């Protein structure tokens, strides 16, 4: 058809190509999260000093928690994007009229 | 495709986006009593101080 | 979906409704034209032939 009106599934392929790049800087901030909390928990040990084998277990202890909670974080930052391509909500603050 | 419905009746998932715009109506129901919001501050406030 | 631009089929579905309504009109003209001829053939055959 020689077409009358502009067409809407351009402009939903053109956003959803641009939204597809997010993931990347979101799972590297997990990563930077986890690496600094491992950090902060290495500092919380030092005051164990005089009781050697419990320092090496509350460190091991907390290390394992937080390293095998990141599978976790990282499914539901993914889920978060999905979310945003399944559906285009043009009702919010758009141009809308323009 | 074509075969559409142009004199009758919405129909289809074209309610369904009544829903999503009808949800915010939802939204502005709930309401609230003005003074058992600034009781509730007041008590916070003064629980979070403390001694 | 959500309607951000106006859609071809609200004008395509519209016209091709009242394009329908054509049809009768355009079979009453060839029914009357038949009855001229049916007229005119009555007219040469009463007045030539006995």
């Amino acid at each position: 058809r020689t077409g009358l009106f502009t067409p809407d599934m351009a402009f939903e392929t053109i956003v959803k190509k641009q939204v597809k790049k997010i993931r990347e800087p979101c799972l590297k901030c997990v990563d930077m999260v986890i690496s600094e909390l491992i950090s902060t928990v290495r500092q919380c040990t030092k005051k164990l000093q005089q009781y050697p084998r419990l320092r090496e277990e509350m460190e091991r202890i907390v290390t394992t928690h937080i390293r095998e909670r990141e599978g976790r974080t990282k499914e539901q930052v993914m889920l978060l994007i999905d979310i945003e391509l399944a559906y285009m909500n043009t009702n919010h603050e758009d141009f809308i009229g323009f | 495709g074509d075969q559409i419905d142009t004199y009758e009746l919405s129909g289809g998932a074209r309610i369904n986006r009544i829903f999503h715009e009808r949800f915010p109506f939802e939204l502005v129901k709930m309401e609230f009593d003005e003074k058992e919001l600034r009781r509730e501050i007041s008590y916070a406030i003064k629980n979070i101080h403390g001694i």
